């Protein structure tokens, strides 16, 4: 059974910062846990996979090469993104009463 | 050529200007398409333009239908009554603003010749000349010869 589709839309949480710095110690702990370099495959993917797993919302391929510290899995993971249509967006942007802007697809 | 052109001369709607300027573009419908090349310029616009030009002008309003279309248009109808239909294929972001603004400060008359660069419903305020003007009159209005 195919599960429904997963809406691409992701709110950082606000306990952003200790939800990662307990997955840090749950994986590799060490003061300046934002500069912990994650060179090591092993390390990276477990990281990274709990992440995805708890968040709902993952590393692209193009991003994984330059997420190389947790410092940049952070930037990554409080950067928001909306998957709102076209449509909403422009009918949700405040338009002005003379503004009519209708679909017909 | 002007004789394989119709012509009119120079008008206002209602006077447009003599107690307060009105705006005569009523009307903006803009067909613009999701997908397709043409329409990327009249996309753009849509997002980042005509909102501005929306709340610039008041008095127009702009009805956006996007719907498939090869050739995107913006359809002007002025209180006149004259529609202008003008197609933004292919047409930048600049293109499409300065067409809008174009047709947001055009009246609805036809764009034909126009016979006179000015129009003056009272030419003249001394009387306008005729014959007898610059004409001395003489005694008990005698032509001449005239006898008695």
């Amino acid at each position: 059974v195919c599960p429904p589709l997963r809406s691409r839309a992701y709110t950082p949480p606000e306990d952003l910062q200790s939800r990662l710095e307990s997955y840090v110690k749950e994986v590799f702990l060490p003061s300046n846990w934002q500069d912990i370099s994650l060179e090591d495959s092993r390390l990276k993917f477990n990281l990274l996979a709990h992440l995805a797993d708890d968040l709902g919302h993952v590393v692209p391929n193009s991003r994984l090469h330059q997420m190389c510290r947790v410092r940049d899995v952070l930037d990554f993971y409080n950067v928001p993104i909306q998957d709102r249509s076209k449509f909403d967006e422009l009918s949700a942007s405040n338009l002005p009463p003379n503004l009519k802007i209708t679909w017909s697809y | 050529t002007a004789r394989g052109t119709p012509s009119r001369f120079l008008a206002s709607v209602l006077h447009n200007g003599l107690g307060r300027y009105v705006q005569q573009l009523q009307r903006l419908s803009f067909s613009v398409s999701r997908d397709g090349a043409s329409s990327r310029g009249a996309r753009e616009f849509v997002e980042r333009e005509v909102i501005d030009f929306a709340r610039r002008n008041p008095g127009v309003v702009i009805y956006v239908n996007s719907r498939p279309c090869c050739v995107p248009r913006v359809v002007a109808e002025y209180l006149n009554g004259a529609v202008r239909e003008e197609s933004i294929h292919c047409k930048s972001v600049e293109e499409i603003s300065t067409l809008v603004q174009k047709l947001a400060d055009q009246s609805g008359l036809d764009v034909i010749r126009i016979r006179k660069p000015f129009h003056t419903d009272n030419p003249s305020i001394q009387g306008q000349w005729h014959p007898f003007t610059n004409k001395p009159t003489t005694f008990r209005g005698l032509r001449p010869r005239e006898v008695q």
